[PDB]
């Protein structure tokens, strides 16, 4: 959240400045690049629990 | 003001969970939850719960 | 227990390989027109890249035409495009697709090194290719036709093929036919085909392809795969929330390099397809496919054949792996990724009063960074509307912000985090406090451990946005919290300045003191005395002291006790803890001396108590400082009396070697050393003068006559306590300064003789202009490089995090005071201090332990270790750890910030790595007994001869040094052959020589007496007639096994001992004869005829500590010259002379007996082939390697002397660490263990030490017999073991990506995205501290249910 995401400093921002003193991750973008990227080839991607 | 929390650090030995613990709560005195108990002076709520911690009421 | 079946947190990542048809789960569209536009209407073509059906909503939830608008027809399809109209987050998720009609194939596995398709058919690249490239027909199930099951064909040929065989037999070219000849392959046939050849040909050139063929057969077993789907088929496209599309005030377009190569693909995808609605042949279908071919590749990383451009312009595409690798490994997320929120840079100074557990910030500087918790507070508390009213606030400077700003800052747990540190100590916590000023004051007793002053130094200070980052900041982050160092005992809050000096000033000792004689019984009014300043601060006064020491169990018990000390340490005593016992601070105060006091006052009472200490004593500290202004400039510097006439002696006296040299006595050469040398000693007098001068000249009378006190000279002061600059360039300041290095290399012949209080004669100070030169440079490039080591230290032990609570080892390594030459060097307290006991440790009695196995090795512990006689503690580290892919609580300690239980993914190796390149950026006659004891000998061969002495037939005579209480003092190397004048239990006096060896003299001594009679030893063809002209005992010198005869070189010299009457004599010992062989060029000492005893003389056998060396020692580099160890032990002889390398037969009596080394004759042989050398013992003599030690010799031995050697460095550094760290490193340098004995895995197969460990835990058991597999441990280099690396994805961030890739691709060895590193590049939790939290419950999450 404070140096990768671009979303996440601003989904975070928006919040501190009416303060809560804890945060979330969410989703990289970055990890959304090499994942479909790997999707073109054949790979799975398995959350689950 | 804090010079030393080393008591903090004895009374939940974590120190990791600890910050969990204090998460939560640092949510309900924002959150609707429920109001700060210690009748609070300056000090954010993270350091009121530091404070919490080494009276270990609530943990 | 039991865990939440709901989701709570990501969990891991596995990467195998996965079926087409998996793929086409998430296409939602099949894109048809390739022209991304309209041409006319500055619009998006539909049906294309950006069409609304097949990725998604323009807008959110609004359509292109504008039609649909409102929330509640969020799903509604239009009966012509079916476009359910959603979020534009979703249109990132929304996958398109494009139906192939070229059978593909992975340029990948085909073309990168790792040819796995091409050993896997058992067949080359070439003809792989070939077909591959559309020019073989290859044979798809044939049978008995013409053809083999994997084998091309031409145009010609196949036509032939046919007219010969036309009955089953059917051959395609390109991936039609592989996919087919896959569609074939049976594979646990094709296994068991290869277990016949595992039996059959054991041959590396197709046993190697078998395990590498097999192992990517079983790793498929182990997945589930099918190389039928190694047959590329599905294009997925990806999201236009990947290649925008915007239109420019002019007309243009700023379309994507993929919009352009999904153009490319999508146009000639119709095309095949419409060679097919024509119906064209195969050489031309397939010539599209070609065309095909490329399409798929150009659009994921073009795979390796030119990096497809756009039109027109000159520019490699970007690619979807170029959207993923880029700078530094991977792109975005590591290198330069994203514009760090909340934190800036700043410059330090002074501000005193600043307390020790808060620092200060400017007012303004403090503003900006802390402005986002300003509005959270002021619409908490009831100030604020909005954040855009808040914004106006602090844009007014609004009293109401300035009382909140009070409130958010003058507690807030912040980070002072350094940039460069290339130490974890170097990131600590402190409290910002309203400071009027322009840069960061900070508390001077913390200085000592960020190493710097108040200057210049530059520091960021990050501001912890949520508590967690709060909650560690003041807890194991701040500077109050943890005055330890993970090296061993380094108190972080230590007086290093002049306001230590300024202690000096308290406790100083002069006798001219008004109160002197006068009795105290209050430490209170004597701070008071001098707060008026009436009785001297240096007065001798009887003070009455209460001294408390704990010795009880939760009691400290106190005593009476009447002492005489100055004023200065009675106004000390005031602020001192009870815990902290008298004793420490009655003395003569010094930089380490008053560190170790505040160091036993922790480790005996506790850390608040010394919190409070250190900031009192800071004060008071600076008073005296002042009071001591330490003036300079000419006025303060002096000469000595006796310099200036020292050197006038030595002045006439060079110019009677000159001399000397007019007449003859001495030579040039020696002339130049010789003046040298007493230039130098007129070095050491001008030493023997300025400093009794300067140490008690200064005189005062006071009750008595003229007492002699400590010089009050601030030079004396600065060689006592010590705040910065060493006192030996001082004394080359007020002194000659002696040599410097010359324009060539070495040391000047004409030295400097005068001095820096003056000043000194241009000429000899432009040959130290050349010293500058030196100097400056030699930092200047070194500090670069030296980061760049330790870069691939933690490129190497990064995966090393403590993950267990209890290993299973009851090993570990020898930690000894490694006591050499003198007194000990590297005690045992600073290399046991902060680790586990690895087994019960003894007392100087027995059954009574001193130091259970399981123990919390601290102060008290340690103050055992230097109490009692004990000499040996094993303490276990790392390099023994039993723990699998980690380190275990109970192996490493606890060594942390704090003092107590490690914890538990605490990662170690990372911080061991940052701890040894540390000092890495700091790298550019007779044994007389000194002590008064009993002498002992310890492990030796020695012998009686005439006359009664005892010389020594043995090399490694290690003469170890006896007190009055058992405790090991000294501990010499002697040499061969010393003639050893006082006995094994003697008393000798401190002065007296007890072990006289000779260097010079290495003779062969025997053991047998009798009379000597050279046997095989021939008058001109082994031994030559050159009779020394003095002595008349004639000697017969043995000239060198490479100059004798021919017949005479394969003869051994042989020494043959009779006794009184006539009779061969045995060894006593042996059950050989007295056959003492002499090797070459060794000349003896009697000839035929001479009566020898027991040990005599009769054969007389003759004769960098800098980085690169540590650099030779990380990177495996054979050095110079490797010693020449005996891989094995016994007698000894040579063997095979003059033809090539000497042939030096070792052979034992019930080991490997016909064991003979190539061992170069033309190096040092000094081997004794007359006594039974050792596996172990010096063949020659100098530096060992690594490699060595480790395999012939034991694991033990050489990690044991790596961290001896490394020390050594150290030694020169005065360094000590804890070595648990340097172990690390080593740990690391051996993961691969090479699997020796044929087994499971294979014959030859190197794996994780830790694997192999569980590998023949089950095994050895049942199903089998004696099949386990033995393991060996080898020792490697950094630069290779970080290149050893089992995880893709961190490798992928710094070194070698695709390789790396693909190397575990290829076998599908699914990581689940566990570690450091790997959870760095995607942006989670790594399994430390509250991650392994997560982790521990999702490691009964993972793999279970």
């Amino acid at each position: 959240v404070k140096s990768d995401d671009v979303n996440g400093r601003t989904k975070m921002y928006k919040n501190i400045v009416d303060g809560n003193h804890q945060m979330e991750p969410g989703m990289p973008e970055s990890f959304n690049v090499l994942l479909k990227e790997i999707r073109s080839l054949g790979i799975n991607i398995e959350l689950e629990d | 003001a804090r010079v030393t929390v080393q008591d903090a650090v004895e009374k939940i030995g974590n120190r990791f969970d600890l910050v969990l613990v204090a998460a939560r709560r640092a949510r309900q005195m924002q959150v609707g939850g429920k109001d700060p108990l210690v009748p609070e002076e300056n000090d954010k709520t993270t350091v009121i719960a530091l404070r919490e911690i080494e009276e270990g009421l609530i943990n | 227990l039991k865990a939440q079946t709901k989701t709570e947190e990501f969990d891991a990542i596995k990467i195998a390989l996965a079926s087409p048809d998996m793929i086409r789960s998430w296409s939602f569209g099949e894109v048809k027109k390739p022209e991304t536009i309209n041409y006319r209407t500055f619009k998006p073509e539909r049906d294309g890249l950006f069409c609304a059906r097949i990725f998604g909503p323009v807008k959110d939830y609004e359509c292109l035409c504008g039609k649909y608008k409102r929330l509640k027809h969020r799903g509604v399809i239009c009966e012509k495009c079916g476009v359910e109209v959603t979020q534009t987050k979703v249109r990132r998720e929304r996958m398109g697709h494009i139906e192939l009609a070229s059978p593909t194939a992975h340029i990948w596995f085909l073309k990168s090194l790792p040819s796995r398709i091409g050993l896997l058919l058992d067949m080359p690249l070439r003809d792989i290719e070939r077909v591959l490239y559309f020019e073989s027909y290859v044979v798809i199930e044939g049978g008995m036709t013409n053809l083999e099951r994997q084998q091309i064909l031409t145009e010609e040929q196949y036509l032939d093929a046919l007219e010969e065989f036309g009955d089953e037999f059917d051959a395609k070219m390109g991936a039609e036919a592989i996919q087919a000849l896959l569609k074939s392959m049976d594979l646990e046939q094709e296994c068991e085909q290869l277990r016949e050849e595992l039996n059959e040909t054991n041959s590396e050139t197709k046993r190697k392809k078998l395990t590498k063929r097999i192992k990517l057969l079983e790793a498929f077993v182990q997945s589930g795969n099918k190389p039928e789907w190694m047959i590329l088929t599905v294009l997925p496209v990806l999201p236009p929330d990947l290649r925008p599309l915007v239109p420019l005030d002019g007309g243009r377009f700023a379309t994507s390099d993929l919009n352009d190569l999904y153009r490319r693909v999508i146009n000639r995808n119709n095309r095949l397809k419409r060679l097919l609605d024509l119906a064209a042949p195969d050489i031309i279908v397939r010539n599209e496919k070609r065309m095909l071919q490329e399409a798929v590749d150009a659009l994921l990383d073009n795979g390796r054949r030119g990096r497809a451009i756009t039109g027109s312009n000159k520019r490699p595409l970007k690619s979807l792996a170029d959207m993923i690798k880029g700078k530094q490994g991977r792109f975005r997320q590591n290198l330069l990724g994203k514009r760090v929120d909340y934190s800036g840079r700043s410059v330090i100074t002074v501000g005193p009063y600043l307390r020790l557990h808060q620092c200060g910030l400017p007012k303004k500087m403090a503003l900006e960074l802390f402005k986002p918790f300003i509005y959270g507070k002021l619409e908490l508390r009831g100030l604020a509307t909005t954040i855009k009213a808040a914004k106006k606030m602090v844009e007014r400077e609004e009293a109401v912000v300035w009382d909140i700003l009070d409130e958010v800052i003058r507690e807030h747990p912040v980070l002072l985090n350094r940039a460069p540190t290339l130490h974890r100590l170097g990131i600590q916590a402190f409290e910002p406090v309203l400071i009027e000023g322009k840069a960061i004051q900070l508390h001077p007793l913390v200085c000592a451990a960020y190493n710097a002053d108040f200057d210049g130094d530059q520091m960021a200070v990050h501001v912890p946005l949520t508590l967690e980052a709060q909650l560690e900041a003041r807890a194991l982050m701040m500077s109050t919290n943890n005055i330890l160092s993970p090296a061993n005992g380094e108190p972080i809050i230590v007086p290093s300045q002049d306001v230590v000096l300024g202690l000096y000033y308290m406790t100083r000792d002069c006798v001219n003191a008004k109160g002197e004689g006068m009795v105290l019984t209050g430490p209170k009014e004597a701070e008071r005395l001098y707060r008026s300043g009436l009785a001297s601060l240096h007065a001798r006064v009887k003070v009455r002291i209460t001294e408390y020491e704990k010795d009880a169990n939760g009691e400290l018990v106190a005593k009476t006790s009447l002492k005489d000390t100055t004023v200065g340490r009675a106004i000390l005593w005031m602020i001192v803890p009870k815990g902290l016992p008298y004793s420490i601070v009655n003395q003569a105060l010094g930089k380490k001396a008053i560190s170790k006091m505040l160091n036993t006052c922790y480790r005996i009472l506790g850390l608040k108590p010394t919190v409070i200490f250190a900031d009192q004593i800071m004060y008071t500290g600076f008073a005296y400082a002042a009071r001591s202004g330490a003036s300079v400039g000419i006025d303060d510097m002096v000469i000595p009396e006796k310099k200036h006439e020292i050197i006038s002696e030595a002045e006439a006296e060079v110019a009677e070697i000159q001399e000397q040299f007019q007449s003859g006595l001495v030579t040039a050469g020696e002339r130049y050393n010789k003046v040298i040398d007493i230039w130098a000693a007129a070095n050491d007098r001008v030493s023997k003068a300025m400093m009794d001068n300067l140490q008690t000249e200064t005189v005062i009378n006071r009750d008595g006559q003229e007492e002699k006190q400590v010089s009050f000279n601030s030079i004396y002061m600065m060689a006592d306590s010590g705040a910065r600059g060493s006192a030996a360039q001082i004394r080359q300041l007020a002194g000659m300064r002696g040599l410097m290095a010359k324009p060539d290399g070495s040391i000047i012949e004409t030295p400097i003789t005068a001095n820096f209080r003056e000043g000194l004669n241009v000429l000899q100070y432009f040959i130290s202009t050349h010293g500058a030169r030196k100097g400056l440079a030699d930092t200047a490039l070194k500090t670069a490089n030296s980061g760049y080591l330790t870069r691939r230290l933690v490129d190497v032990a990064q995966d090393l995090v403590v993950t267990e609570d209890d290993c299973g080892t009851h090993e570990g390594i020898m930690m000894t005071p490694v006591i050499e030459g003198g007194d000990v060097k590297e005690p045992l307290r600073d290399r046991v201090l902060g680790r586990v006991t690895a087994e019960d440790v003894l007392k100087p009695g027995t059954a009574d332990i001193l130091v259970p196995r399981n123990t919390l090795l601290h102060e008290q512990w340690c103050d055992l270790l230097e109490e009692n006689s004990v000499d040996a503690v094993k303490v276990r580290s790392v390099v023994s750890c039993d723990t699998d892919f980690g380190v275990c609580a109970h192996c490493y300690g606890r060594d942390l910030a704090r003092g107590h239980i490690i914890n538990k993914g605490e990662a170690i190796g990372v911080i061991a790595a940052q701890s040894i390149g540390e000092p890495g950026t700091q790298l550019t006659s007779s044994i007389q007994v000194k002590n008064k004891g009993s002498i002992k000998l310890s492990n030796v061969k020695s012998v009686v001869n005439s006359s009664g002495k005892l010389v020594i037939t043995s090399r490694n005579t290690e003469l170890k040094l006896i007190d009055e209480f058992g405790r090991t003092k000294e501990s010499y190397k002697v040499p061969y052959g010393a003639v050893l004048a006082k006995g094994d239990g003697e008393q000798v006096a401190g002065g007296e020589t007890v072990a006289n060896w000779d260097p010079h003299t290495m003779p062969v001594i025997t053991e047998v007496s009798g009379f000597v009679r050279f046997t095989d030893m021939i008058d001109g063809q082994t031994i030559t007639r050159q009779t020394d002209e003095l002595t008349g005992l004639s000697s017969l010198v043995v000239l060198d096994s490479a100059e004798r005869t021919a017949g005479g070189k394969d003869l051994r010299p042989a020494l043959k001992i009779v006794d009184a009457q006539g009779n061969d004599v045995l060894i006593p010992g042996t059950d050989m004869p007295a056959q003492y062989f002499l090797p070459g060029k060794a000349i003896v000492q009697l000839e035929d005829g001479v009566q020898i005893s027991s040990g005599d003389t009769l054969a007389r056998i003759p004769q960098t500590g800098g980085l690169p060396r540590v650099a030779d020692l990380f990177e495996a580099r054979r050095p110079k010259e490797p010693a020449i160890l005996a891989e094995i032990s016994g007698i000894v002889s040579f063997g095979k002379e003059t033809k090539g390398k000497r042939r030096l037969v070792i052979t034992p009596v019930d080991g490997s007996d016909p064991y003979e080394e190539m061992i170069p004759k033309w190096r040092q042989l000094n081997v004794f082939e007359g006594e039974r050398v050792e596996r172990g013992d010096v063949i020659s003599d100098g530096p060992e390697a690594p490699h060595d030690i480790l395999r012939l010799r034991g694991v033990h031995a050489v990690t044991r002397y790596i961290v001896n050697e490394v020390q050594d460095v150290y030694r020169l550094q005065g360094v000590k660490i804890n070595d648990k760290h340097i172990e690390v490193i080593v740990r690391q340098m051996l993961r691969k263990a090479t699997i020796v004995n044929a087994g499971s895995s294979d014959f030859l197969e190197g794996e994780q030490v830790e694997y192999s460990r569980v590998k023949i835990a089950n095994r050895e058991l049942e199903a089998n017999g004696k099949v386990g597999a033995t393991y060996s441990r080898d020792l490697l280099g950094i630069t290779k073991a970080s290149l050893a690396t089992e995880s893709f994805i961190s490798a992928a961030s710094f070194q070698e990506t695709t390789r790396v890739l693909t190397e575990a691709a290829v076998a599908g060895k699914r990581d689940e995205l566990r570690g450091l590193k790997e959870n760095v590049i995607v942006g989670r939790l790594i399994p430390a501290g509250t991650g392994y939290a997560y982790h521990q419950d999702r490691m009964r999450r993972r793999a279970a249910g």
